[PDB]
C-alpha cells in the first residue's frame, strides 16, 4: 500500500553532523538497513539496526530507531567530502527477505575552504583554436545552472581535494563552438543560491 | 500467572506420492487457537478457538502468506538435511521445530524458543540466552557455523522479544475469559478388588486447566514407589484435562493411605479417602 | 568475494533479447534480482530459494524471465527489450537476511546501433591566471559526442593513475536533454602544483574507457566499428 | 532415525451413565513417526463419523493425537480402539473400561 | 502471530 519514505536530497558543511531521516510500513520488520551509492554502479551494505535496540555506533556512523513511529535515522559526526553520495533506507518486506528501498538521500558536503572566485581560459593541448572556461575557488553557497543559449555547455559543481595541501575548492566548467563565445559572460548569470 | 505461545510445525517427506506434507499449530498455554495442513482444500491458517475468530481480515491474509512460506523453507530445510546425513532420496524422513515465547503476570517478556528436530531427535536450539546455537551432532554444527555467520540468532531474537510477545498479550486479552482462568479438579475415588486378598485404589482428578497436576499416594506419612502408577494426563476433549493415580493394597487397609492433589486452581492441596 | 554479474554494460537494439548472468556469494541461499533506473531506489524483480523462483513482481512482465538452475548462478532473459527497459540490473545474495549487491549490469536499448559512437576526448592546458593568481595548475578533459552513457574516466600521470587532487563530472551531460536518444559530454578536471605542472619530464594523460559494441554485434555502415575501446588526450608540463 | 511405540488410552469425556450423552476418546501419545492408523470400534464394527484433533507433540518431540466419536454407552455394549504404526507387528486393540 | 523469516539449515 505505502512505502519507505526519505528526503531526495541534503546539503551539509564538512565536519557537521549529517541526519537522513526515514519512516518505515512496518512494526513487524526485525531489522531496517543504510545501502550507500558512490557515482558509478556499486551498491554497498553500510550498517542496520535490529528492531529490538535503540541505538547502533559503528565509527563515525550512529543509527537510531523508534519502532513505535517507525523512525529510523542514520548519524555522521564529522563529516568529510568523501562522504559524499545517495543513502537508502531498506525494509524487509513480507515473507521472502526481500528489500523495499527509499528514493535515497543525495549527501552534498560543502568545503569550509576560503572562496576567492575566479573565471580562467584553457587551450587544447593540440589545438591552440579550441578552448574551455574554468569557474573555481568559488563559494559553496554559489550554484551553477546550466547555460540559456543551447550552443553552450555548462558543467555542475563538483568538488576537488588537494590531499597533500588539506585544500577543496568547487570547480564548474563551460564550452562553446560559437564564434562569438567569451569566458566574462559564460557562468555571469548562471550564479544562483543554495 | 506466567503464560505462553509455542507453534509446532512438521514436515514429513512423501517420496513417489507427492511434495512433502507441512502440518503447523499454534497454542497460548494447553489452548490450541490456530492450525494449517498443507494436503487440506483450504490452503489457509484456519482458527481453532471461536475467541481467534474475532481477529480482523488481515490477520488471516497475514498469517497464511507466513505459515505458507513456512513450509516452503522447511520443505527445502528436509533437501539439505538428506546431503548433510547423506541419504538416499527413496527414503523418508520427518523434521519438526517448535518455536514461542513466554511472559510473567506482568506481561513482560520471559523466555523465547526455536527448536529443530530430525527424524524424532534434536538437531539445533536456540539457548535461553538467545545468542548461542546448541547442536546435537556434526550436521548441527555446520547449521550452527553458517548461522553464527549468518548472525540469525539476532534477527530470531528480534521476533521472538517483539512481534511473538506483541502477539501473545493481545490474545491474553480478546481470550482472556478462556485463556485467563482456571478450572479447579473435581475428584472422586474409585474401588475395584482384584482379589478378596488385595484391592486397587484410584484417584481420579477429571475436568481441570491448565493441563499440569501433581497426584501423589501415601501411607501412614510419606510413600513415594513403583507400587504406585500414574497414566499421562490426556484431554477430555472440551478443553479439560483428565489424570488418575491407582495404588494397590490388602484388604481391610484402605484408609492407611490417601491420595494428595496439587493445581493451580486449588486454594489447598486437598487429600482423599475411601469411603466403603 | 563479493556477488559478480556478466556482462557489466550491455547494448542491445530495440526488439532483441538479453540475458544477464550472477554468480552470488559461496553458500548463499537465498538470490534477489532488482532493477534500479537513476535518480531512484531499486525495485524488486524475483526472488529464488536455491532452485525454486518463490516470488516475482506484477512488474516483471511476459517478457521478464530467471532461472538458478543448479542452485548457484542465475540468469535473467529479457525479451523483445524497449527502451522502457533501459535501467540498471542488480543482483543480491544473502545466507539469511543481510543482501550483499553486485555492481550490476548497466543495459541500455537503443531503436539502431547507428546511435552508437565513441566519445572524442580532449585535455585542456592550464592558465597563465591560474597558475601566477594561486600557484596551482588545472586541467580539464573533455570528453563528447558518446552513446550511450557507459564510460570509467581516469588521469594517469607519469603512468600512475592519480586518486587525489580530481573530481569527474559525478554524471553527464546530454548534448539534446529533452530528447531521451541524444549523445553525451563530461568533464573532469585534475590540478596540480603550479611547479608539478612546469616540470617538462612529467606525462599527463586524461583516459576515456568507452563501452560499445561487440564482434557478435554486426555492423555495416561507412564507420569504424564502435567496439569498446580507450580514448586518450595527453599533456606535457611546460616550463612557460 | 528414533521410533516410539504409542501409548493408548480409551475413555469418555464424562463419567458414562447409560443412556447420556457422551462422547468416546481414543488419546494415542509418544509415538514416532506421525503416520498412525486409528479406527474406535463398537462391539467388532468400525464406527465410520470419528473425528481427529490437529498433529501435534510434546518436548521430547513425539507425536499425539486425540480421537472421538458421539455416542450413548449401553449396559451391555463394548466399545474399542483398534491402532497400527511401523512400530506394530499387529494392530493392537484396547477395549474401553467404564473405570479405565 | 508468526515470523516473516525462517533459517534455512
Amino acid at each position: 500500500g505505502e512505502d519507505v519514505e526519505q528526503s531526495l536530497f541534503l546539503s551539509v558543511r564538512e565536519g557537521d553532523s549529517s541526519v537522513i531521516n526515514c519512516t518505515y510500513t512496518d512494526s513487524s520488520s526485525t531489522y531496517l538497513y543504510w545501502y550507500k551509492q558512490e557515482p558509478g554502479a556499486g551498491l554497498q551494505l553500510l550498517t542496520y539496526i535490529f528492531s529490538n535496540m535503540d541505538m547502533k555506533q559503528d565509527q563515525r556512523l550512529t543509527v537510531l530507531l523508534n519502532k513505535k513511529d517507525k523512525h529510523l535515522s542514520l548519524r555522521i559526526a564529522d563529516t568529510q567530502t568523501g562522504d559524499s553520495a545517495i543513502y537508502f533506507c531498506a525494509e524487509p518486506s513480507g515473507n521472502t527477505g526481500k528489500l523495499i528501498f527509499g528514493q535515497g538521500t543525495t549527501l552534498q558536503v560543502k568545503p569550509i575552504q576560503n572562496p576567492d572566485p575566479a573565471v580562467y581560459q584553457l587551450r587544447d593541448s593540440k589545438s591552440s583554436d579550441k578552448s574551455v572556461c574554468l569557474f573555481t575557488d568559488f563559494d559553496s553557497q554559489t550554484n551553477v545552472s546550466q547555460s540559456k543559449d543551447s550552443d553552450v555547455y555548462i558543467t555542475d559543481k563538483c568538488v576537488l581535494d588537494m590531499r597533500s595541501m588539506d585544500f577543496k575548492s568547487n570547480s564548474a566548467v563551460a564550452w562553446s563552438n560559437k564564434s562569438d563565445f567569451a569566458c566574462a559572460n559564460a557562468f555571469n548569470n548562471s550564479i544562483i543560491p543554495e | 500467572g506466567s503464560h505462553s505461545m509455542r507453534y509446532f510445525s512438521t514436515s514429513v517427506s512423501r517420496p513417489g506420492r507427492g511434495e512433502p506434507r507441512f502440518i503447523a499449530v499454534g497454542y497460548v498455554d494447553d489452548t490450541q487457537f490456530v492450525r494449517f495442513d498443507s494436503d487440506a482444500a483450504s490452503q489457509r491458517m484456519e482458527p481453532r478457538a471461536p475467541w481467534i475468530e474475532q481477529e480482523g481480515p488481515e490477520y488471516w491474509d497475514e498469517e497464511t502468506g507466513k505459515v505458507k512460506a513456512h513450509s516452503q523453507t522447511d520443505r527445502e530445510n528436509l533437501r539439505i538435511a538428506l546431503r548433510y546425513y547423506n541419504q538416499s532420496e527413496a527414503g523418508s524422513h520427518t523434521l519438526q521445530m517448535m518455536f514461542g515465547c513466554d511472559v510473567g503476570s506482568d506481561g513482560r517478556f520471559l523466555r523465547g524458543y526455536h527448536q529443530y528436530a530430525y527424524d524424532g531427535k534434536d538437531y539445533i536450539a536456540l539457548k535461553e540466552d538467545l545468542r548461542s546455537w546448541t547442536a546435537a551432532d556434526m550436521a548441527a554444527q555446520i547449521t550452527k557455523r553458517k548461522w553464527e555467520a549468518a548472525h540469525v540468532a539476532e534477527q530470531q531474537r528480534a521476533y521472538l522479544e517483539g512481534t511473538c510477545v506483541d502477539g501473545l498479550r493481545r490474545y491474553l486479552e480478546n481470550g482472556k475469559e478462556t485463556l485467563q482462568r482456571t478450572d479447579p479438579p473435581k475428584t472422586h475415588m474409585t474401588h475395584h478388588p482384584i482379589s478378596d486378598h488385595e484391592a486397587t485404589l484410584r484417584c481420579w482428578a477429571l475436568g481441570f486447566y491448565p493441563a499440569e497436576i501433581t497426584l501423589t499416594w501415601q501411607r501412614d506419612g510419606e510413600d513415594q514407589t513403583q507400587d504406585t502408577e500414574l497414566v499421562e494426563t490426556r484431554p477430555a476433549g472440551d478443553g479439560t484435562f483428565q489424570k488418575w493415580a491407582a495404588v494397590v493394597v490388602p484388604s481391610g487397609e484402605e484408609q492407611r493411605y490417601t491420595c494428595h492433589v496439587q493445581h493451580e486452581g486449588l486454594p489447598k492441596p486437598l487429600t482423599l479417602r475411601w469411603e466403603p | 568475494t563479493g556477488v559478480s554479474q556478466d556482462p557489466r554494460h550491455k547494448i542491445t537494439k530495440r526488439g532483441q533479447n538479453v540475458t544477464f548472468r550472477c554468480d552470488p556469494i559461496s553458500e548463499h541461499n537465498r538470490l534477489y534480482w532488482y532493477r534500479q533506473t537513476l535518480g531512484q531506489g531499486p525495485e524488486f524483480l524475483t526472488y529464488f530459494q536455491n532452485e525454486a523462483q518463490l516470488e516475482k513482481s506484477r512488474l516483471l512482465s511476459d517478457r521478464f524471465s530467471a532461472e538458478r538452475p543448479k542452485g548457484s548462478f542465475s540468469t535473467l532473459e529479457i525479451q523483445r527489450t524497449e527502451q522502457g527497459d533501459s535501467a540498471m540490473y542488480l543482483c543480491a545474495s544473502s545466507l539469511h537476511h543481510e543482501q550483499y549487491f553486485g555492481p550490476g549490469t548497466r543495459l541500455t536499448v537503443t531503436e539502431d546501433l547507428k546511435n552508437v559512437f565513441p566519445p572524442e576526448v580532449a585535455v585542456f592546458e592550464p592558465s597563465e591566471a591560474e597558475i601566477s593568481h594561486t600557484q596551482k595548475a588545472t586541467l580539464v578533459c573533455l570528453a563528447t559526442g558518446f552513446y550511450p552513457d557507459h564510460v570509467e574516466l581516469s588521469w594517469w600521470v607519469n603512468g600512475k593513475e592519480v586518486h587525489s587532487g580530481v573530481c569527474t563530472d559525478p554524471q553527464p551531460l546530454k548534448e539534446q536533454p529533452a530528447l531521451n536518444d541524444s549523445r553525451y559530454a563530461l568533464s573532469s578536471r585534475l590540478r596540480v602544483s603550479a611547479t608539478f605542472w612546469q616540470d617538462p619530464r612529467n606525462h599527463f594523460r586524461c583516459q576515456v574507457q568507452f563501452y560499445g559494441l561487440s564482434e557478435n554485434d554486426e555492423w555495416t555502415q561507412d564507420r569504424a566499428k564502435p567496439v569498446t575501446q580507450i580514448v586518450s588526450a595527453e599533456a606535457w608540463g611546460r616550463a612557460d | 532415525m528414533i521410533q516410539r511405540t504409542p501409548k493408548i488410552q480409551v475413555y469418555s469425556r464424562h463419567p458414562a451413565e447409560n443412556g447420556k450423552s457422551n462422547f468416546l476418546n481414543c488419546y494415542v501419545s509418544g509415538f514416532h513417526p506421525s503416520d498412525i492408523e486409528v479406527d474406535l470400534l463398537k462391539n467388532g464394527e468400525r464406527i465410520e463419523k470419528v473425528e481427529h484433533s490437529d498433529l501435534s507433540f510434546s518436548k521430547d518431540w513425539s507425536f499425539y493425537l486425540l480421537y472421538y466419536t458421539e455416542f450413548t454407552p449401553t449396559e451391555k455394549d463394548e466399545y474399542a480402539c483398534r491402532v497400527n504404526h511401523v512400530t506394530l507387528s499387529q494392530p493392537k486393540i484396547v477395549k474401553w473400561d467404564r473405570d479405565m | 502471530q508468526l515470523p516473516r523469516l525462517f533459517p534455512l539449515l
